[PDB]
């Protein structure tokens, strides 16, 4: 994708991630946890269905026979007819062609911009308490039990209580 | 001491197409063309009329097999192969044009012309048209000569259409086996049919002659027709060989005509048809046939285009 | 201690769609489809002819509310529903196409065919063509048999097209009221006017009979026509029943030919015209009239499609 | 949008900002101020207008009537005629649909474009001598008066004369 | 102390448009419609036929400059303007659409009629149709009376296709110079020639009457037409002015025509095709001939649209 | 372009880099140096080639006369067919031009993007040894040779053995 998070600097993706599309996987002295982000998750889910929304309607337009099947018109108005009908199915057929693939270029990169826009997230949330691993992974200088990575997830971290300790680890 | 984002993925992605690339696989993906057939039409909510035997083209001239469609009244019109238009042989004159009017038409109303005749014979029949004996179409009557070889006199009858609808008009030329038995019939010498309307201008003369024997006879009937606009009058000039009509007919509102050769279904709705039967389905385009007609999803030559619903899938 | 960035808002935005939304809101946005109509026929600088009372296909005739315009000239041709192409009643064989031709003409020069008759009668007129008591088709004569009853001999006349374009040409089929009224004016036989061109064959038997009575006259004329090419040559046979013409019709060049009910204007300029008037818009889209002409936007179904042209939306 | 400011991590727009579409608001010892950035402003609305000068444009191909609104064609090329302009209605139906809703789309992506460039400008020029919010905010460490806002508004701030001072307010 | 990224850059670029620009500079661009044209009909690995002299038409009746084309075979048909469908002056009645079965007919195979005459003369030629000497269309036959004057009998031919495809069966009308010379060739009286088939019914009456001399002759013969299906029969009852058919034409399968006046060559491979010549190109589309016919590049009207194939251009 | 390096916080481009389309060009004790970076230009050019193979291919859709250059068919029915045709050309000749049009916007936002994601790897690499010059450059404290640059270039710089030195020199 654009953004060169998923299929780029993040290695791969977790199939044990079943609760959500994003999320966060942390090590610290009590273990190893991993836990869908909602927020995220919501906000491509939401942009694909109205993708879809959209998409998934038929016309309300009518349209009759001009030949017939068990009786063939003249030749000409039937030739005319066919050509007309032929150029048509190569409008529809290149139309389709081009919506669906134009569709996925921009859900992929929409898709790969929602992580980005999490990973900076946390970024921000943590400033100067911790550095930019390489592959989707925050290094914490100072000590984060589950209680304090729950902070993290949540959007309730204050960096300031921890950030002479992890100024120090430095 | 540290803590990693991450996307989920799957062992297995749905390949599908971008503007950079062929078969990327994504996590998810759905079906944007329709290739899921219902071998049924689909009538359900719809004042349905069935053909069957029954031609079209027959609902306004009326032979047997169209008795009971003289006045039909439908939302959806039901064309078969087995139907025919005619009795005694002979087709209409801008036959597509008149099916495509009556398959939009909503059904027809009748009404009778009120023409009245004297000097002739108006109880033509024949052994094609089969009611108990011999018999003629319901609408229409063959006129002929008092007697055999007599002179069909030069006639004059007109109709005026009184109605706030446009009326449809029917009349048929009789091309007789021979030039003998055309004289037999409506006497002899040139015989000519004119038909003057404020939209129409037209003139007949038959011709008489061997045909192949179709329903085992080897005459023809032309049939012919026009839309008289209200309060317009048409006029019927003849010297013979004239299948007159009796009544008229006028279009109730609308109606969709199909052509099929399946079986209709009360219990499934849709508003796509085509002769295999309903395409029902949301999807914006279908891949099952090009001339369905109806509220269709638009018809492409691909049997399938996917469309991601999920993030690219990068497997461990 | 600090600055911050931001951008701008308003308390209420404007509605779009996108790919994904419906209705987002944004700073600001405009319409792509045009839906005001300027109801008159916007004509400033084009060379324009209403034809009012004419009939196009009269100005090839020429009845006689067609007499000024015999020989016009036009980039901008308006037809009318009062128009008539006819005084004497009667239509065209292949009436639309030749609308078309001449729609597009420029105008008509016309010129004189060089047409000399011996031995019959070429000033029929009636009281349906008035200019001042009986007239008839100004470009046209009504030829005739010398007295009542005459024999009307077998006559052979041609007409090289001498010139660098097209030449059009038009002829008439008199249909009279009776059998015996034809035979009155051109004699009894069977009647055939018969045309041969390198491009063009065919044949011309009348047909008498009772017409309801149009302009008070149950009688019709059926008018004619081919484009005879340069240095082509074209031959009337005919043995009576046969409206001759006078001049011929070449085309002077391009023009665009509307219909509508609406006034002229030659203060406003516009190219997309329809019959409630004129579209004026650099829009790509309208959702006016499916059937306008001329260089016009895209006709589409949605009244409205607003493109956004400022940012998201978001207020305090 | 795809590069999450707008809608993102900045919390909303200001509507006493009438200079122009992006711009800087400050506090300091002095008080507060905001300013518009012409750069960034100008940028979007050029490429904006741009989009408007292809799409606002008519073609010169020019169309007759093929039908008659006064004398009824014949019923056979009159219902082809319908049936081949309701094609085209149709697809240029959807035609339309589409243009608008796709360049709506990349408007809005592009609008968050340049917010973010603008967001990432500042952060380069201040290297060291600030840190990162998140609300789209730099806190500055050493004293900045109107007349160091001034310098970073307009490309002149010269981080290396107050390196000395934030870096030791850490 | 640095490390620099960056990226490559041209002092000239070449400009393209995007959504949001005119003339942007990007370092590599490609052209997506075609120009280029090979005046050539290019028809490497196809089975040609070059009908030069012999119309189209001509191959079902079989003037002389048709002779090597009556039993043809072909993958591309080309049409010449020099071709002609007549020997003796004529046309054919629904011209184009017999054109459109030919050219996709993958040529046609003949076969005998099987008509046996009695009480009548076959032997009917002119100096228009030379074969050293005056002959006539190969695969017809001109009817005539016995002896001058003499009366031409009520005839009845029938012919039933006992094949699994369609047979296409063409007769002629023929239209003498004056009313005289119809009764020399054929009797006096009125001639009249019908045509019955279960898809078809229609009638023939003459008109004879001054044409101008093409060929040197102003008789004229009208050729008509209609396909048979397979166990269907066709029965012709006529009086004379009848040109028969001796043969039958079946499509042997499926072919493409062209109209075009450049040369053929077998060196170059190519499937669209246009009267210049041949558009080979794997682009999208093409500015050469909206009227390209085979599988070709979409028409546009645009001369070029450049697609870029590299970065935007930022020089030093 | 949407991600701002290309005529963006990058002045411009390198007449001299012929060797692909990104690159490096570093400055150290042993001189000056210039590299092509093969990853990001391979990234580029394939997602290039794969619009090409997309777009470079026609249809085996057969059309077949239905008028007459020789012969002029009748007057209505031709018309009818001229303003089928003429419709037909008005529908693809916008088809063309849009497809060209967002194409391109497409590939110079996906170029500008490449050169973006390259350069937030490097930055990745040399976490807290170096610093954001603005021009997309990084001022690098320790002795980088061109041993260390070169390291630098294929993924195998340890940030940590330099660390303290980079470090101090803050
Ligand atoms: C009654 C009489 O004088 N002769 C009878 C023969 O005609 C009859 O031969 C059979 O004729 C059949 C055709 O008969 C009809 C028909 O269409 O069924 C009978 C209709 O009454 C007559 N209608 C009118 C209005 O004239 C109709 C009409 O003449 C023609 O159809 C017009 O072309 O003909 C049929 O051809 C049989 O194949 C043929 O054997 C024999 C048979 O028993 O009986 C005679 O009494
Ligand atoms: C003059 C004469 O001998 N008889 C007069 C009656 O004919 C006339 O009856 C009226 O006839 C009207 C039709 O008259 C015309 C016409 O079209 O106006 C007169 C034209 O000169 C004649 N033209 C030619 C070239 O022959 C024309 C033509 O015969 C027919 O139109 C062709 O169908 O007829 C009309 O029908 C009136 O309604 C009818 O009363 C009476 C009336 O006063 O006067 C007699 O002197
Ligand atoms: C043989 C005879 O009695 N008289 C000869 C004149 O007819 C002839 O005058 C020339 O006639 C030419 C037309 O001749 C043909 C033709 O088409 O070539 C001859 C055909 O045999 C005849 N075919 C049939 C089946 O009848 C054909 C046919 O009558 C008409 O084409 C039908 O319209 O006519 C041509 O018109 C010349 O221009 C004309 O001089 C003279 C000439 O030397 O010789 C007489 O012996
Ligand atoms: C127009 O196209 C239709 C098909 O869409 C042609 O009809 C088919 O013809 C083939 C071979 O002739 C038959 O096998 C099919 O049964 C036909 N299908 C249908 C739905 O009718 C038709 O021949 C074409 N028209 C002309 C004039 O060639
Ligand atoms: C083709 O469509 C036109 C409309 O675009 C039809 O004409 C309209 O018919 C309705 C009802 O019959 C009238 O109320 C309108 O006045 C007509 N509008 C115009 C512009 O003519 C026309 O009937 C259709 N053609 C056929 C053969 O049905
Ligand atoms: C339909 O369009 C064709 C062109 O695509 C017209 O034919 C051209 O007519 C012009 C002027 O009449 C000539 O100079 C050209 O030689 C013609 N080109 C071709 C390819 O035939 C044609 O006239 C149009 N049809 C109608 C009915 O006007
Ligand atoms: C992966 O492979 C298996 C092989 O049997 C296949 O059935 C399955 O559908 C694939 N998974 C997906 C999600 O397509
Ligand atoms: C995947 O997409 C299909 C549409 O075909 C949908 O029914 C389903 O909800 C989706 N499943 C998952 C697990 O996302
Ligand atoms: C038809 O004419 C009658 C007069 O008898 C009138 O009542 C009716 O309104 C007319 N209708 C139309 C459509 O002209
Ligand atoms: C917001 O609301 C008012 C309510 O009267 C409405 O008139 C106004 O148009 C709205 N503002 C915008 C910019 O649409
Ligand atoms: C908003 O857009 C309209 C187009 O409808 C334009 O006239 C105007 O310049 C714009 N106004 C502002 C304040 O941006
Ligand atoms: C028509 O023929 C004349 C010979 O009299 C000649 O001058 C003229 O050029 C010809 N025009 C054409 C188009 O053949
Ligand atoms: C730049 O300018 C020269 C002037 O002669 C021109 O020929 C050349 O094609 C241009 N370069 C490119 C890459 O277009
Ligand atoms: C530039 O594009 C052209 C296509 O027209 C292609 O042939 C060539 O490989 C490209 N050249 C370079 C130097 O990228
Ligand atoms: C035509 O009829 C014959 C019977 O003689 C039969 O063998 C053949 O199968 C029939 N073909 C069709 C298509 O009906
Ligand atoms: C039909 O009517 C006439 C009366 O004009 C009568 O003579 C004849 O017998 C009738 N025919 C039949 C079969 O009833
Ligand atoms: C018309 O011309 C003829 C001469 O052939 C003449 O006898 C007759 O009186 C003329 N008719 C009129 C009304 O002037
Ligand atoms: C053609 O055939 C007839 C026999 O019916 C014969 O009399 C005549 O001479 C033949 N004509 C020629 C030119 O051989």
């Amino acid at each position: 994708g654009l953004f060169g998070a998923i299929a780029g600097f993040i290695e791969n993706g977790w199939e044990g991630l079943i609760d959500g599309w994003y999320g966060f996987r942390h090590q610290n002295a009590q273990g190893e946890g991993t836990a869908a982000d909602y927020k995220s998750t919501q906000s491509a889910i939401d942009q694909i269905t109205g993708k879809l929304n959209r998409l998934i309607e038929k016309t309300n337009q009518q349209f009759e026979l001009i030949d017939n099947e068990f009786n063939e018109v003249e030749k000409q108005i039937g030739n005319v007819i066919n050509w007309t009908r032929d150029s048509i199915t190569e409008v529809w057929s290149y139309n389709a062609e081009l919506l669906v693939a134009m569709e996925n270029q921009h859900t992929i990169d929409l898709a790969d911009s929602e992580m980005d826009k999490l990973y900076e997230r946390v970024k921000r949330q943590l400033r100067e308490n911790a550095e930019e691993d390489g592959t989707g992974c925050f290094e914490i200088f100072h000590k984060c039990d589950d209680d304090c990575m729950a902070s993290i997830r949540n959007n309730t971290y204050d960096h300031s209580k921890y950030r002479e300790e992890a100024m120090q680890n430095r | 001491d540290k803590i990693c984002l991450g996307h989920h993925a799957l062992s297995n992605g749905t390949k599908v197409n971008t503007l950079t690339e062929r078969g990327v696989e994504v996590v998810n993906a759905t079906e944007t063309v329709e290739r899921t057939n219902i071998p049924r039409i689909c009538s359900k909510g719809k004042r349905t009329v069935d053909l069957g035997q029954c031609g079209l083209l027959g609902t306004i001239t009326g032979p047997p097999q169209c008795d009971q469609f003289l006045e039909f009244s439908a939302d959806l019109i039901i064309e078969r192969r087995e139907g025919s238009d005619v009795c005694y042989p002979g087709k209409f004159v801008n036959e597509e044009a008149l099916r495509q009017i009556l398959r939009e038409s909503g059904g027809i109303d009748k009404e009778a012309m009120g023409f009245t005749y004297s000097g002739i014979r108006t109880n033509g029949t024949t052994s094609a048209c089969r009611r108990s004996g011999s018999s003629f179409y319901a609408e229409m009557k063959w006129l002929l000569s008092n007697t055999d070889n007599a002179a069909f006199p030069q006639m004059t009858k007109s109709y005026k259409n009184t109605r706030k609808s446009p009326a449809l008009i029917v009349w048929g030329i009789h091309h007789s086996v021979s030039t003998a038995e055309q004289t037999k019939l409506y006497g002899s010498g040139n015989k000519l049919v004119t038909v003057g309307s404020s939209n129409y201008q037209q003139s007949f003369v038959p011709s008489p002659g061997a045909r192949p024997q179709v329903n085992g006879l080897s005459g023809r009937i032309d049939f012919h027709w026009l839309m008289l606009n209200p309060n317009d009058t048409v006029t019927f000039s003849f010297n013979g060989a004239f299948i007159a009509p009796d009544r008229a007919s006028f279009l109730r509102g609308k109606s969709m005509g199909i052509q099929s050769g399946v079986q209709v279904d009360a219990n499934c709705e849709g508003d796509c048809y085509h002769s295999g039967g309903t395409i029902i389905s949301n999807l914006p385009f279908q891949n099952i046939d090009s001339r369905a007609v109806g509220k269709c999803p638009r018809y492409v030559k691909q049997r399938s285009l996917l469309l991601a619903t999920g993030m690219k899938n990068v497997p461990e």
